[PDB]
RNA sequence: GGGUGAUUAGCUCAGCUGGGAGAGCACCUCCCUACAAGGAGGGGGUCGGCGGUUCGAUCCCGUCAUCACCCACCA
RNA sequence: CCGACUUACCAACCCGAUGCAAACUGCGAAUACCGGAGAAUGUUAUCACGGGAGACACACGGCGGGUGCUAACGUCCGUC
RNA sequence: UCCUCCUAAAGAGUAACGGAGGAGCACGAAGGUUGGCUAAUCCUGGUCGGACAUCAGGAGGUUAGUGCAAUGGCAUAAGCC
RNA sequence: GCCUGGCGGCCGUAGCGCGGUGGUCCCACCUGACCCCAUGCCGAACUCAGAAGUGAAACGCCGUAGCGCCGAUGGUAGUGUGGGGUCUCCCCAUGCGAGAGUAGGGAACUGCCAGGC
């Protein structure tokens, strides 16, 4: 040819893996290039369109499977 | 096919499978017939020989375990890939 | 490209213009939308897009 | 209403009171006839069927609709969100309205009238009864006409059978071809 | 000869063959030849291995080859330094494991498919060995 | 059928309203009966429930579909909600329009001290 | 093999914007005499193959089939 | 106005025998990788700022893959 | 130089002048919002329709559609009105 | 208890076809619209006053291997670790252990409430 280029398949990895958390604020399922895989869910407000799960706290993250289609949920959990 | 004897077993799995089939004994099962499953070890003597035959599979077998002899018939029978070597046999109730 | 940068008139009369991407010696269409003023910070029609 | 309540009870009666039939509304009704006129096939002048619609006045009493076509297609110039018709199909009141009209009073007026639906029955109420050119349905002066006018049209039902249908189709008076 | 006539891809990975694979049973007749080793399988072997057995069985029976070319293999047509690229696909290539049926016949006398089997296998890299329909 | 058409029309109204929690009033109507009764967060247990069902409206109405037998209701399932302590929460109308008898409900409820 | 281009009427091609196929010569036929000629009509195209992108594919893309030509360079 | 003969002739849709996929997924592991509470042993091994570097050219043996003739004291990478 | 679908071993990183397809702009609308809607394809039947239009019913199914290339998301639709 | 209906729990073994059945109560056709209101067309949605007629379409409940849907046992594949060898890969010991295939399951379970019996 020509190329067949390969570029990259840059950084910025995953980040809502595990029981873990902050300090002040938490973003526990936040993603790039990827949408309407994962949501939020309890009685604390994510993002929008993107059902993101954000927490102002010191709590962990929690993973669930809910509801219709057995679908991927995210919260914080109590301690 | 004239009645034939087998054994109990409670060890299983990879090992225990390549250590029962020692030129010696074979696993197998028998299930159905309203009853559950049942996992036995068969001697090598006469099973192979038998299997020489169609009518192992078209007609029934007797079977004594623990003393006591029930009717099956054969279902399916698994064999080794490189060697003429027989590695698992089941059997349906009747 | 041939779209080119353009910039508005406001009915305000502003010094201040808004500015667009859009094709006026091919393909002219005109804008009119209406947008937020730095004079009195409450909007102004901005028209006729040249 | 005026039209079922007579055919709820004194007609079709061997589907209502004879063998395999003790429920009465077990038995096909009319309900729904699928006139229909097009303008997507002048998209070219885009003038011509520009007000053919507003001219239906005579067999539909309803305001037509604006429509859109079912896919963009390019050897009939025409895009998926463009108009193609201008529906005036009769459901229910405006329907019943135009079965006391059709075959009724125009019966001086035909050209030849052989017995119109004759087969392509199946189970929906498949009885094609259109005109092949219009007779004009008697109204006050009127003088001057055109040519290849005319509409077509099926008494759609609910339902499965025209076997049962045709009991529908004789509880009333319709011609069939012999 | 044996290929197929559209692709998805054509360059492919070599790969190594597992020892495994599906197998052992004859059931398109009542016997058969068993690849009984590993080794490396052409179209030219099966033509060559087909034309043995019409000159045994000739006409009689039918014949039945469960066996057809794996992948695509690529190779440049001079002796050469590589390098620029892989280069085309000329013929198609399998790997054989000891569980694979290569061939099955039914209408035809025991001692005449064991004879026909064995003038088959003189076309081929490994050593073969005879099977029957074991009664199931 | 004629409601799961009707009942799609709310999905994503509810999920926005699951922001707020809280109970849901539960307001249901057909031809002939008018419905309200107030659940739970988690549908394990109820609050308060009134309809044209009841003596205190079948009775006083001529026919228990009428739009004043929609108000009837909405001055009942109010009272029995300000006596349970029910305080201003959002309103649940399982699909249907609120213009003509739902609003006539919500409105006698207003007075009658609903919180909405 | 590696590369750069192309394929439309019998023959030589026009038309390479993503919008329903065209000229000259021939063919066949009439007027002119027996005929090259002059004139007038009549007749046939998967526009190379197969998928793909699309409202739409001769046309844009990929890959073959065929054709024309350059390169087997460094010691 | 639609009929009859032939055909290892084809086939939506469904299925059995049969052999299959990194750029396919209507099933599906073992370990590895990381956070939090807590204990035991330790070379205080840690993380961070300040002074000084040197270095960014490497080979081999198992494990597992791509690449080559599943050739080469071959080659490109992962893993320890 | 920039975007990925594979190579990649279900931490990150990551190999072929390897394999496949793209960006250097367009869209005042495909933007905000209230309410409403459900595809392609294939079968049959229906007026002036003559493989094919206008439309009626079925079978079918995360096969349509979304500025633009792959994967991911899409019915509560982000698709279309 | 058994049913009629509502919004849920769970995320399908619960479905579709075929068959059985009810309206007494509930409910959907259905009655009437000129009325308060409306349709990119419409008494379709919605509106408003209902009960002459119906258990059909629809609807709830239920039965049943035609179809959709779901799969045990053992053996096998794969694998973590440590040891051995006749080492383009295999063995022995051992924790974990599929999927297809076979037998089989298959037409749910139900929480809270108002009313009918």
């Amino acid at each position: 040819g020509g190329s067949t280029r390969n570029g990259r398949d840059s950084e910025a990895k995953r980040l809502g893996v595990k029981r873990f958390g902050g300090e002040s604020v938490l973003a526990g399922s936040i993603i790039v290039r990827q949408r309407g895989t994962k949501f939020h869910a309890g009685a604390n407000v994510g993002c929008g369109r993107d059902h993101t799960l954000f927490a102002k706290a010191d709590g962990k993250v929690k993973f669930e499977v809910k509801g219709p289609k057995n679908r991927k949920f995210i919260s914080i959990e109590a301690e | 096919m004239f009645t034939i004897n087998a054994e109990v077993r409670k060890e299983q799995g990879k090992g225990a499978s390549r250590r029962l089939r020692a030129a010696n004994k074979f696993p197998a099962i028998i299930y159905g017939g309203k009853e559950a499953p049942l996992a036995i070890e068969l001697d090598h003597d006469k099973v192979m020989n038998m299997q020489a035959k169609a009518e192992f599979y078209s007609e029934v077998l007797t079977i004594v375990v623990d003393g006591k002899e029930i009717k099956v018939k054969a279902q399916d029978v698994q064999r080794h890939p490189y060697k003429p070597k027989l590695q698992h046999i089941d059997f349906v109730r009747a | 490209g041939i779209r080119e940068k353009i910039k508005l008139v406001s009915s305000a009369g502003t010094g201040h213009f808004y500015t667009t991407t859009k094709n006026k010696r091919t393909k002219p269409e005109k804008l009119e939308l209406k947008k937020f003023d730095p004079v009195v910070r409450q909007h102004v029609i901005y028209k006729e897009a040249k | 209403a005026k039209l079922h309540d007579y055919y709820k009870d004194e007609v079709v009666k061997k589907l209502m009171t004879e063998f395999n039939y003790n429920s009465v509304m077990q038995v096909p009704r009319v309900e729904k006839i699928t006139l229909n006129m097009g303008v997507g096939e002048a998209i070219a002048d885009k003038k011509l069927l520009d007000n053919a619609a507003a001219d239906l006045a005579a067999i539909s009493g309803q305001k037509p609709l604006i429509t859109k076509a079912r896919k963009s297609v390019a050897g009939f110039k025409i895009r998926q969100g463009y108009p193609i018709g201008c529906k005036v199909t009769l459901r229910g009141e405006r329907m019943w309205e135009f079965f006391e009209r059709l075959i009724t009073i125009a019966v001086p007026r035909i050209r030849d009238f052989r017995g119109l639906s004759a087969k392509s029955f199946d189970g929906r109420g498949n009885y094609s009864m259109g005109v092949r050119e219009q007779i004009i349905f008697p109204e006050i002066d009127y003088d001057k006409v055109d040519r290849v006018r005319g509409l077509d049209i099926t008494i759609t039902t609910t339902a499965k059978s025209d076997e049962e249908g045709r009991a529908l189709l004789a509880a009333f008076d319709f011609p069939f071809r012999k | 000869m044996l290929q197929p006539k559209r692709t998805k891809f054509r360059k492919m990975h070599k790969g190594r063959n597992r020892g495994l694979a599906q197998g052992t049973d004859v059931s398109f007749g009542s016997f058969g030849l068993k690849a009984v080793g590993r080794g490396r399988l052409t179209a030219r072997q099966i033509e060559a291995a087909r034309r043995a057995m019409t000159r045994a069985v000739k006409r009689q029976g039918k014949i039945w080859i469960r066996v057809f070319p794996d992948k695509p293999i690529t190779e440049k047509p001079l002796a050469v330094r590589m390098g620029k690229g892989k280069g085309n696909v000329e013929y198609w290539v399998a790997l054989i494991q000891p569980g694979k049926v290569l061939y099955e016949m039914d209408g035809v006398p025991e001692e005449l498919a064991r004879e026909a089997f064995k003038l088959a296998a003189a076309k081929l890299p490994i050593k073969t060995t005879f099977v029957t329909k074991t009664v199931m | 059928d004629k409601k799961s058409a009707r009942i799609r029309r709310a999905t994503r109204a509810r999920r926005k309203l699951q922001e707020l929690g809280a109970t849901r009033l539960v307001v249901h109507r057909t031809p002939r009966h008018i419905y309200a009764q107030v659940i739970a967060p988690n549908g394990s247990e109820v609050l308060v429930a009134a309809s044209t069902v009841e003596k205190a409206i079948a009775e006083q109405l001529k026919y228990t579909g009428n739009k004043d037998a929609a108000a009837a209701v909405g001055k009942a399932v109010a009272e029995r909600a300000l006596e349970k302590g029910i305080k201003d929460v959002s309103f649940d109308r399982s699909g249907f329009q609120y213009h003509g008898r739902v609003q006539a409900l919500a409105d006698a409820a207003r007075e009658a001290g609903l919180q909405f």
